[PDB]
RNA sequence: GCAAAAACA
RNA sequence: GCAAAAACA
RNA sequence: GCCUGUUUUUGCU
RNA sequence: UGCU
RNA sequence: AGAGAAAUCAAG
């Protein structure tokens, strides 16, 4: 029963105690030290021994036990005539295992399972990818970090023990430990572990659980376009003379992540000076229970709005500059590639700045699309020398065309007009349009030879015979490959410009206002109610949500709204509560209503009921009235524009329902009477002895039961947090101090 | 939380159900896909059989 | 060998693979290495001066020489002080990221590091029992040695070790009280030679090298201040273009093909080798590098003499004499002393200590790759050399971009003359120069137009491991495998790897032919099912990674009844001689502890077959570890933080389990009544 | 898994 | 973290 | 007997 | 006492 | 004897 596991605990303490009479004295931070004094496990060349130690008469050793006859068919599986030590000491024959394959106790299929999970998610999934086709080709290789396996959910290195500390010992955690799990991961490892636990040991199944939530990415020689995601398959897919093609989709929700990252750089460049508001708003969004932030740090994708809210978050990001299907990457350069602002004065009255970016000095620039890849090195805007490893009879036309304009060697475009012109994307078009029908700048920048051995034909093609060839363009002799040396520190720039650290200047890497991507679905359990951007749901009923979320729980901020909506300023939520209310005739009411409200009550303010009441009365006002009809008095209950879904002044019924006991919005229970936390809870003490107050089981545990005060065990301390009663959290008032502080800098 | 679970349906395809429910929650009743899905509709199962 | 020279089909860096002998036997060091000792101490004065006069360089402690006084006809001891001070101002002038990321080692990494990382090396000299220890017993000891002649306790970081040795120096008389009981006395001149006293040994099985070399190994009283040094070099390193050495395996291929860039009219690659490494490398040189990259970085004194201390102990080291050089009377076979008779090391008679000998020259040991390489690199950066250079300890590799013959010529001897300024000399007869770059060598990897695969340096880790037949499969055929990955085996020579391996490891179990295990196994009828056993390969080449128990089982060649005894955790094979603790995910007891075994009966341990207190020791630190990590669940996951000593903190957790057991208030009582 | 004398997955 | 093995310098 | 540094493979705590 |  | 190579094994 549960008392024999602290019967043996006390026990092996006692013994301990007794038998090390010393060892305890050291400080229990020691254990860092001294659990690496493990000595007298070390062998030298068993591999020399095998073949003499299975054929010693008795090889196996193991603890005695009697499941094991002493002869068994006229053979002496075991013998027990020396009993040096007599505790693990008696010595098996090596038909031992051989005969307890059968003629064995049996244990349960259940058992059986939860052992071989991992190896069984391994066997499956190579007997469930498709085995294509064998292409054989000459490959140059990549060699680029992949991950060694798949994991169940990807977490960011530093929440990893976080997480596996929830999973396994949730009774000796603190909350912020709790708030830097992904509690996603932990649902999955508990669940995943549930039956694994019960035939590993401690160690053996927290060491699982951090493998199945670990990325572990090695170096490996990779084929471009052919990334299998995980080096698991490596050996089968891939290599020098071969691959085999495999039909297998992302299904991860980073293409969400880039569209949230999207919309939120987009509706960022629309207003004052974009950093400090994508950072703001990136701190004040959850994505399922996680941050931002945390999600994130999790997700290092090569995507661009990734790249770029990675960077405004302090990480990371690996993006390379692409060009329509073509990657660039600078092997070195004398200085970062300068932009103009060539200013086309084509008419007096419609004159338009499109700048281009270019080379000063000498540069090497890498290119790779599909399976063409090589360098090239320019100086200024001559190109002096490429070379490319191509398939042969391959048409090189788009790579090339890409090259020319990301060093803006052809002049047809960039300076000239080749034509009026009129916005950056209509631009690149009519380039790409020109140079593809009429490609022969090219050509009169290259030079032509009659040499039979160059391999760039005049058609751009890849070794096909002609009578003359491109000059300067020669075969790739030595592999060549991006390799960064220094840890690249990126620089955001102040309109969301992700810049990389040159020595002689900035180095841009990711320009939005040119990033072409439509938008998608966002990720599941995003949650958008404490950002200035709600409008980026496509959704009514989650604008409508998101918005009376922020409302009812915070008292400053329905301040906010009622009084923008009451005297017509400008309000971070205009267009969401213009979407929400059909076009009407209650605003003049509605605004009459807030009057006499807040002249009635100035103490308002405080009562979660008034403040549904204040937000419907504001929603309503703030509504795009109709002019050619005269205005009547506000109705008890409205119906959301393009919906069925009713809002009630009352909250009776529909998307607000305010009972005695809870109030629920849009069917959640955003506030409890007595048992909730809308307020937070600080930490307010940590000490070696109990405190005089309740101790939760774990952190969750008291985050229910909604204590005044509660404390937490960690590593021999108690954390007992209390309850916040401040209005305002550390992150907006070290926000405010410090714009106070360059608000009186600035004269 | 699971009372019988049963080797043909298995118990991981709750989560697909839940991610269906808070999808079609927030307005969108199609959802991409996730990796419970693999064993919940029986994708590459004809290909798995046959290899 | 005109065998291996094809013309038609493959060219000869395909066929470099077969100028190897490996799958032959490794040679092996047999008698006395007193002479291989006293060529590595006569070494580097007879390279200090152009001239070789021993006698005249014996004097010398900091070996600094004008720049007429460097030899440019042979190997050079010593540095240019001036050349060292502006070469080391140029390399901090430039790879500024890299002084940056040595700033945030030392102001937040540094003093992070614990001294038990110490207790990853391998065998350690012991200045306490004269002998060669393992790293664990030697760190142990000399850390108890500290503890009980400075009367206090030692911290866990390494900052706190090195203060600790320091503090130990101050003192006159030091003794060690261990048990067997026995005492031992240290002086100060005593216990500074056995600081600076290196143990040398034959360095056995290993290929490549016609005559047998020495390697030594340092105390642990410099180990530590060694380690600090090496972890700031391996920091510099990994942010510096023209580093190889931190970066391994397919990483440095990609670095090295990051640099392969051959463009202009002239494009050379100069691939070769520094001779008498490890003995031209005068300490302080090194000092004055480390010295010049803190002072611009702005760092205090303090971490200066830290930095400085392990260079100034190896420029006092006293290399260990062998048992003494070979005399002959006429058959006879006799072992003397140095200074017994006259031999071709009479000149280094003075420099005996004992049994040690003391050179202030070279550093006669690896025990600086990385710092070696920072020198090495910091002379690269000059405005004359403009080529891309990749340098690991003192394998090097340089690729030139030049406009004539001419240019590249005078840069090529621009960079060997600015090698020797630091005292590393290129090895005339092991550099090539080829003027159209395309083929070089790197580290043993040849490369034509890509890095070609280099087998038979898998060979010699295709025998089976010898632990038991599970794990030896696994780790064989995962060996295979990343041959395989990294494309030193095709598909055919992966395959033939896979059944050569799997036939020996057969053959190592007794699963082939007629065996005590066959015979056994006919006469009870036990069919195999495994591989082990003697049946069929279940194992392919596109299943390597594939485990041998959960392939056959989804293939239906192991069966449900024989897989319920195969992984019994509970059969008698591999059962564990002491209960183990067991979570218990979302449980009223989230903890249980009983008896285990490893789940797999094919899992067994094999008896080996045959400082005593020392080891007494370790089982004690082992049981305290168990029970910590029994009652502290969460030590496993998180470095240890709890409070007090260790006997308070688990008395403590006990009782708080205790609480939380959900059982009655008198039945918690009779259990706290019985802790001690 | 659906379904029955084999199709879907 | 530990242990075993391998390659290179 | 079996150093130092880098990389890799496996297994166990 | 049995590796092609 | 021999193995072997810059000196060891072939006993204490």
């Amino acid at each position: 029963e549960s008392e024999c596991t602290l019967r043996a605990l006390v026990e092996e303490y006692n013994g301990a105690c007794k038998e090390a009479p010393k060892e305890m004295s050291k400080q229990f931070t020691d254990y860092n030290t001294f659990k690496r004094y493990t000595t007298s496990k070390k062998d030298h060349a068993p591999q020399m021994r095998l073949v003499y130690s299975v054929r010693k008469p008795w090889p196996i050793s193991m603890t005695p036990s009697k499941e094991i006859p002493l002869v068994f068919n006229g053979t002496k599986l075991k013998d027990t005539i020396l009993d040096l030590g007599e505790s693990k000491r008696t010595r098996a024959n090596i038909v031992v295992p051989d005969y307890w394959s059968k003629y064995g106790s049996q244990t349960s299929l259940e058992v059986v399972n939860a052992i071989l999970y991992a190896e069984d998610l391994k066997v499956q999934r190579f007997f469930s990818t498709e085995w294509g086709e064998i292409r054989y080709g000459r490959m140059l290789p990549f060699r680029k970090p992949v991950q060694a396996c798949p994991t169940i959910e990807e977490v960011n290195p530093a929440s990893i023990p976080h997480t596996l500390l929830q999973v396994f010992c949730p009774q000796y955690t603190t909350l912020d430990s709790k708030r830097k799990a992904h509690m996603g991961a932990v649902e999955k490892l508990k669940r995943v572990m549930e039956p694994i636990c019960k035939v590993q040991t401690q160690e053996s199944a927290v060491h699982i659980a951090r493998s199945l939530i670990d990325s572990n990415k090695k170096w490996l020689p990779t084929v471009v376009d052919h990334t299998p995601r995980t080096a698991e398959m490596a050996h089968f897919l891939c290599s020098k003379y071969h691959y085999v093609h495999t039909n297998t989709q992302d299904l991860s929700d980073t293409r969400s992540i880039d569209n949230l990252c999207g919309e939120l750089v987009k509706r960022s460049l629309k207003c004052r000076c974009p950093k400090e508001t994508l950072v703001a708003n990136l701190d004040k969004i959850t994505i399922q229970g996680r941050p931002m932030r945390e999600v994130l740090a999790d997700h290092d994708g090569e995507l661009p709005y990734l790249g770029i809210c990675r960077v405004a978050m302090g990480l990371s990001t690996h993006h390379t500059m692409k060009i329509r299907s073509t990657k660039f990457s600078i092997l070195n350069s004398d200085h970062p590639r300068i932009e103009v602002k060539k200013v086309f004065s084509l008419s007096p009255d419609v004159q338009v700045t499109i700048p281009y970016r270019r080379f000063k000095g000498k540069a090497k620039v890498y290119f790779q699309n599909d399976q063409i890849q090589g360098y090239f090195s320019c100086t200024d805007r001559q190109i002096d020398e490429i070379k490319i490893s191509a398939p042969k009879n391959a048409p090189l036309l788009e790579p090339l065309l890409d090259i020319c304009y990301y060093g803006s060697f052809i002049e047809p475009g960039f300076e000239q007009t080749f034509g009026y012109p009129a916005g950056k994307r209509e631009f690149v078009d009519s380039f790409f349009m020109h140079h593809s029908k009429d490609h022969k700048a090219f050509l009169i920048h290259m030079g032509l030879d009659k040499d039979l051995s160059l391999p760039l034909s005049p058609e751009l093609n890849w070794k096909e015979p002609a009578l003359s060839k491109v000059c300067r363009v020669t075969e790739l002799d030595s592999t060549v490959q991006p390799y960064t040396s220094a840890t690249r520190e990126f620089v955001l720039g102040e309109t969301l410009n992700v810049y990389t650290q040159h020595e002689n200047g900035l180095e841009l890497l990711i320009c939005p206002t040119e990033i072409r991507s439509t938008r998608g679905p966002l990720p599941p359990g995003t949650n958008l109610s404490g950002s200035e951007f709600i409008d980026i749901y496509q959704d009514p009923f989650s604008r409508a949500k998101s918005l009376l979320k922020s409302t009812i729980l915070h008292a400053e901020r329905c301040k906010e709204f009622v009084g923008n909506m009451l005297e017509e300023y400008q309000d971070p939520a205009e267009t969401t509560v213009q979407s929400l209310v059909p076009i009407n005739t209650w605003g003049k009411s509605a605004k009459r209503k807030l009057q006499e409200e807040i002249t009635s009550d100035p103490d308002w303010h405080q009562c979660p009921r008034k403040r549904a009441k204040m937000s419907y009365l504001a929603i309503i006002a703030g509504s795009i009235q109709d002019r050619d009809k005269k205005q009547t008095n506000v109705p008890r209950a409205f119906m959301l524009r393009g919906s069925q879904i009713e809002y009630d002044m009352k909250a009776t019924r529909g998307l607000v329902v305010d009972t005695t006991n809870r109030i629920i919005v849009g069917g959640e229970t955003v506030l409890r009477e007595g048992k909730g936390g809308p307020e937070g809870y600080v930490q307010t003490g940590v000490f070696e002895e109990q405190p005089r107050c309740y101790l939760v089981d774990t952190p969750d545990h008291g985050l229910s039961m909604g204590l005044s005060r509660f404390c937490v065990h960690s590593q021999g301390r108690y954390f007992q947090y209390e309850k916040k009663i401040s209005i305002w959290e550390e992150t907006d008032n070290i926000k405010a101090t410090i714009d106070s502080q360059r608000d009186l800098k600035r004269r | 939380e699971c009372i019988r679970e049963s080797k043909s349906t298995p118990a991981s395809v709750i989560t697909c159900l839940t991610s269906s429910l808070q999808s079609f929650a927030e307005g969108n009743p199609v959802r991409s896909r996730i990796h419970e899905d693999i064993i919940a509709f029986g994708i590459n199962k004809k290909q798995e059989k046959k290899q | 060998m005109n065998l291996f020279t094809p013309l038609s089909e493959i060219n000869p860096t395909t066929t470099q693979e077969l100028l190897y002998a490996y799958t032959g036997p490794a040679p092996v060091a047999y008698g006395t290495r007193t002479r291989a000792v006293l060529e590595n101490i006569i070494r580097p004065y007879q390279y200090f001066y152009k001239e070789p006069n021993v006698q005249r360089a014996l004097d010398i402690k900091t070996g600094c020489k004008e720049p007429e006084d460097i030899n440019v006809e042979g190997p050079s001891s010593g540095f240019h002080t001036a050349s060292v001070l502006k070469l080391a101002d140029n390399f901090f002038r430039k790879y500024r990221p890299a002084m940056e990321k040595l700033k945030y080692w030392i102001l937040v990494k540094l003093p992070k590091l614990k001294y038990a990382e110490l207790s990853k090396g391998r065998q350690t000299y012991s200045f306490i029992h004269k002998r060669n220890l393992p790293a664990p017993i030697a760190l142990e000891e000399t850390v108890e040695f500290l503890e009980q002649n400075l009367r206090r306790k030692i911290g866990p970081t390494l900052l706190s070790y090195c203060q600790a040795i320091a503090d130990v120096m101050e003192l006159d008389e030091t003794t060690y009280e261990g048990a067997r009981t026995y005492t031992i006395k240290f002086s100060r001149e005593e216990l500074w030679d056995q600081m600076r006293t290196l143990n040398t040994m034959w360095k056995h099985l290993e290929r490549g090298r016609l005559n047998r070399r020495t390697i030594a190994t340092p105390s642990m009283l410099i180990r530590g201040f060694v380690k600090i040094v090496e972890d700031a070099a391996k920091e510099i390193l990994e942010n510096v273009p023209t580093s190889g050495v931190p970066v391994g395996g397919e990483e440095k291929l990609a670095k090295l093909a990051s640099k392969q860039t051959f463009h202009t009219a002239v494009t050379g690659e100069l691939s070769g080798d520094q001779e008498k490494f490890n003995e031209c490398l005068d300490p302080d040189a090194m000092r004055l590098m480390w010295t010049v990259f803190l002072r611009k970085l702005g760092c205090p004194d303090w971490i200066m003499e830290l930095f400085n201390i392990p260079f100034m102990v190896f420029k006092s080291k006293l290399a260990d004499m062998g048992e003494g050089l070979v005399y002959t009377k006429g058959k006879l076979t006799d072992r003397k002393p140095l200074g017994e008779m006259p031999s071709e090391f009479d000149d280094l008679v003075r420099n005996v200590v004992g049994n040690s000998i003391s050179c202030r020259l070279g550093m006669f040991m690896g025990m600086y790759n990385l710092t070696s390489t920072l020198l090495a690199l910091i002379s690269i950066e000059r405005e004359e050399l403009t080529g891309s250079h990749v340098e690991s300890s003192d394998d090097f590799i340089h690729f030139f971009n030049c406009k004539t013959h001419e240019e590249m010529f005078k840069q090529a001897e621009t960079l060997r003359l600015t090698l020797k300024l630091v005292g590393i000399n290129m090895s005339p007869s092991k550099c090539i120069l080829i003027s159209p770059a395309g083929i070089g060598e790197f580290n043993s990897k040849f490369h034509h137009r890509d890095f070609v695969g280099n087998v038979a340096t898998e060979l010699p880790a295709l025998v089976p491991n010898g632990t038991n037949p599970m794990t030896d499969l696994a780790m064989g055929l995962n060996v295979i495998k990343h041959s395989v990955n990294t494309g030193q085996m095709n598909l055919c020579t992966g395959a033939l790897a896979m059944r050569i391996f799997n036939h020996a490891y057969k053959y190592a179990y007794m699963a082939l032919g007629v065996t005590r295990r066959t015979r056994f196994m006919e006469e009870n009828a036990i069919t195999p099912l495994l591989t082990n056993q003697g049946a069929s390969p279940v194992h392919s080449f596109s299943t390597m990674h594939l485990d041998e128990v959960a392939l056959r089982r989804h293939l239906g060649l192991l069966d449900e009844e024989t897989l319920r005894r195969i992984l019994n955790p509970n059969n008698p094979v591999t059962q564990k001689g002491d209960p183990s603790m067991f979570f218990r995910i979302e449980n009223k007891m989230p903890q249980i502890m009983e008896d285990y075994s490893v789940p797999s009966c094919f899992k067994y341990t094999l008896s080996r077959n045959r400082h005593k207190a020392l080891l007494n020791k370790e089982e004690r630190y082992q049981r305290v570890t168990s029970i910590i990590n029994k009652l502290f669940p969460e030590v496993l996951i998180q470095e240890a933080s709890a409070p007090g000593t260790v006997r308070e903190s688990l008395k403590r957790r006990l009782e708080l389990v205790v609480e939380r057991s959900d059982l009655d208030e008198e039945r918690k009582k009779r259990i706290l009544s019985r802790i001690f």
